[PDB]
């Protein structure tokens, strides 16, 4: 009876808008009960079967439906969504397509396309596809908010104010009727939503990991209440999607290894395979267990080996971001988990009882902005591997071609040697600078760069050309390893001006918004001599960036773009920048600690989340209150400062050049001992019994 | 990984 399928069809519809899954699905399979040949009901069933990650199962009534309609555009537009949630993109494509070759004007169809552009890196497809979408179905949700990111991500500020009021509009409407927001809690930090809607975003994206679960029937674990199992010793476990390859890994590679094996036992819980890259080797082999989840696809059999394990501290590094396997987290095999240093902002869930910052980074009157407790780290929760990944940047050489420290820099492990063979290296007492003339060495060097040779040999010395770090060792290029050779970097490898202050940003460019750039063009015009540098990412991005930097009377070689480097090019080339701006919006979290490693002041102001805060945070600890901007005004003016009073930006180039070193920024091994106290401070909490409470102490 | 949006068909 195809007409009371029907009904319970719709029914099932009905109550899977409410959010009631588990009844959707119970009324679809009835209505294939009435009428098995419903390919309607195999679609519909297909997607909440997909919802409640039972893909396989999904693919299989997809296409049960399309064995009966052969035209079923709507099945191969669900199907295409199942193929690429699981990795399949050619097959999604080829769905998405045949969607859209049945039903032209199939809305839906063209935005699940374009989610496919833009996960490719062709975001001017994408739009053309969201856009496609909301012609032909102007109240779309998710196609507008997606639209919104990439315009967002290639600086496109079309209708900016009107775009956001949407947004916010948007969120506000789904929120009421508990439906999920088409907002991405990664990508909320962006947009003017309330601290509340950030916080419900997250909330409810922390919940759909229950449907996941709920469908696994397991019962809640037993934790431990003592370490007598371990030995006395603390277990650890640190689950992450980025032990490779990444930057979490440049960050907390050296932790792991770090860790006191009297009183802490580390696991190592990777969501990815190897890579193959030195980063993935190194936390195998100082962990103390290294187990591949990756290797185990279900979250119950994965969440029994974590708890299997003995933790007692779980670590969530991954957040809402690409490999994150949260399931693992709502089924609570450990009991305590943190969050730490992966993802910036509040999971909004409940399963994670703290969250790892600092006081700079959210202070304490800013507690409702977080589901989780307050965990405090002593200084700073930010660290990176710098000291262990780039140690040649520990000490730099510059030559005076007329004395700059900025325009033609030198590095490397036998920099002292290699400057010891030199009769006429000068010092400049700051560790003070040396300094090598314009002598036949130096006029050698540089003519490596502009003739663009790889490198050359003085006094049996190599010398690298900065630009073809790839060509000569492509795991120094990577931070893989350190650079065995002198490397040579010049302003004049980025066409950048010699007789000009340089403020730059690495960051990518959707970090921009447009009060930030209308910040740095009045820092511009107020400091003639001087250029933005801003790094090409993506590419398409470029223009309009300048347009706006147009409409606001820069010209357009007062903005310079470079491509994306290797990572050690990267942080490398950073010194040959005066200051760096920093993107109030979302701060440069990986990229401050870069600029910052490189000895090139950062110019910050803090937000109110906790995106917007890292960078004011990092500065606090490194010991540079002077560039923390109260308002817009304040930023604009330290900035200025820095670019007209050269003996106040000497002053403050050396001071973060000293400090560096000096101050537990990027003392990883100081930052792990702290770690560990406040590990145990969750413990001694927990072995009382009492709930997860604020260690802001 | 950008969301997608599933159709219900009636
Ligand atoms: C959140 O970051 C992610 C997230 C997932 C995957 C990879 C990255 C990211 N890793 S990173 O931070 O260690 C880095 C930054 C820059 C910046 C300027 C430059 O010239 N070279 C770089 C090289 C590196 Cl390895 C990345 O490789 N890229 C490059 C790419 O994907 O083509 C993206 C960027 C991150 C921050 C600024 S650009």
């Amino acid at each position: 009876c195809p007409t009371h399928a029907d009904s319970l069809n719709n029914l099932a519809n009905i109550k899977r808008e409410q959010g009631n899954i588990e009844e959707a699905v119970r009324l679809y399979r009835k209505a294939l009960e009435v009428f098995p040949e419903f390919a309607a009901a195999h679609s519909n069933l297909a997607s909440v079967l997909q919802q409640q990650g039972k893909l396989q199962e999904a693919l299989m009534h997809y296409k049960e439906a399309i064995r009966i309609s052969p035209t079923f555009a709507d099945a191969y537009s669900n199907m295409g969504n199942t193929l690429k949630e699981m990795q399949d993109v050619q097959g999604a494509l080829q769905c998405y397509t045949r969607a859209i070759q049945i039903n032209p004007a199939f809305a839906d169809a063209h935005s699940n396309l374009a989610s496919i552009h833009k996960d490719s890196g062709n975001i001017p497809e994408a739009i053309a596809s969201y856009r496609t979408a909301l012609k032909l179905k102007p109240d779309f949700p998710d196609a507008y908010c997606n639209l919104a990111h990439c315009l967002q991500i290639v600086c496109d500020w079309t209708d900016y104010d009107e775009r956001m009021k949407k947004l916010v509009s948007i969120v506000a409407d789904q929120l009421e009727k508990n439906r999920l927001p088409s907002v991405h809690p990664h990508h909320s930090m962006l947009y003017p939503l309330s601290h509340g809607f950030r916080k419900a975003i997250a909330e409810r994206h922390g919940n759909l990991c229950l449907d996941k679960i709920n469908v696994l029937h397991k019962p809640p674990y037993e934790h431990p209440k003592d370490l007598k199992l371990s030995d006395g010793r603390l277990r650890v476990g640190y689950v992450s999607s980025d032990f490779g390859n990444h930057p979490t890994s440049h960050l907390m590679q050296s932790i792991p290894g770090m860790h006191n094996p009297d009183k802490f036992e580390v696991f190592c819980y990777a969501l990815s395979p190897d890579d193959g890259t030195n980063f993935r080797v190194k936390v195998m082999a100082e962990a103390n267990h290294f187990i591949d989840l990756s290797q185990i696809p279900c979250n119950g059999k994965a969440a029994d080996r974590i708890h299997q394990d003995g933790i007692h501290i779980l670590v969530n590094m991954n957040g809402y971001t690409k490999g994150a396997r949260n399931e693992l987290f709502a089924l609570r095999p450990a009991p305590i988990q943190a969050m730490w240093l992966g993802y910036p902002g509040t999971s909004g869930a409940l399963f994670m009882d703290y969250i790892i910052t600092d006081q700079e980074t959210s202070p304490a009157e800013v507690a409702e902005q977080y589901s989780e407790k307050l965990a405090y780290m002593p200084h700073t929760f930010f660290i990176g591997d710098h000291a262990n990944m780039f140690p040649h940047l520990k000490k730099k050489a510059v030559i005076d071609f007329k004395i700059y420290d900025n325009r033609i820099v030198l590095n490397g492990i036998d920099l002292k040697a290699f400057l010891d063979s030199l009769p006429d290296v000068k010092i400049v007492k700051m560790l003070n600078m040396p300094v090598i003339p314009m002598n036949t060495i130096a006029e050698a060097v540089i003519e490596m760069i502009n003739r663009g040779q790889i490198q050359i040999t003085i006094n049996g010395f190599s010398i690298s050309n900065g630009l073809a770090t790839t060509q000569i060792n492509n795991k120094a290029a990577t931070g893989e390893e350190v650079p065995r050779t002198i490397i040579v970097t010049t302003r004049s490898q980025y066409g950048l001006p010699e007789d000009a202050i340089v403020y730059c940003n690495f960051n990518q460019l959707y970090k921009i918004d447009p009060s930030t750039l209308q910040m740095w063009a009045n820092i511009l015009k107020r400091v003639p001599n001087s250029v933005l540098w801003l790094l090409r990412f993506p590419a398409v991005g470029e223009p309009n960036i300048q347009q706006y930097a147009q409409n606001m009377g820069l010209p357009q070689n007062r903005i310079i773009f470079s491509p994306v480097a290797p990572k050690e090019e990267h942080v490398r080339r950073g010194q040959l920048a005066d200051v760096c701006l920093d993107t109030p919006l979302c701060n440069g979290h990986t990229t401050g600690m870069d600029v910052l490693w490189a000895g090139t002041p950062m110019v910050t102001m803090p937000g109110e989340t906790l995106a917007s805060r890292v960078a004011a945070s990092q500065l606090t600890c490194l010991g540079c209150l002077e560039l923390i901007a109260k308002n817009r005004q304040e930023y604009e003016d330290i900035a200025v400062k820095l670019g007209t009073d050269l003996e106040y930006l000497k002053k403050v180039r050396g001071k973060v050049w000293k400090q560096r070193i000096s101050s537990p920024l990027f003392n990883t091994k100081q930052y792990t001992m702290e770690l560990e106290r406040l590990y145990l401070q969750m413990w001694e909490h927990y072995a009382a019994g009492n709930k997860p409470d604020h260690m802001i102490k | 990984e950008t969301g997608t949006t599933n159709t219900a068909t009636t």
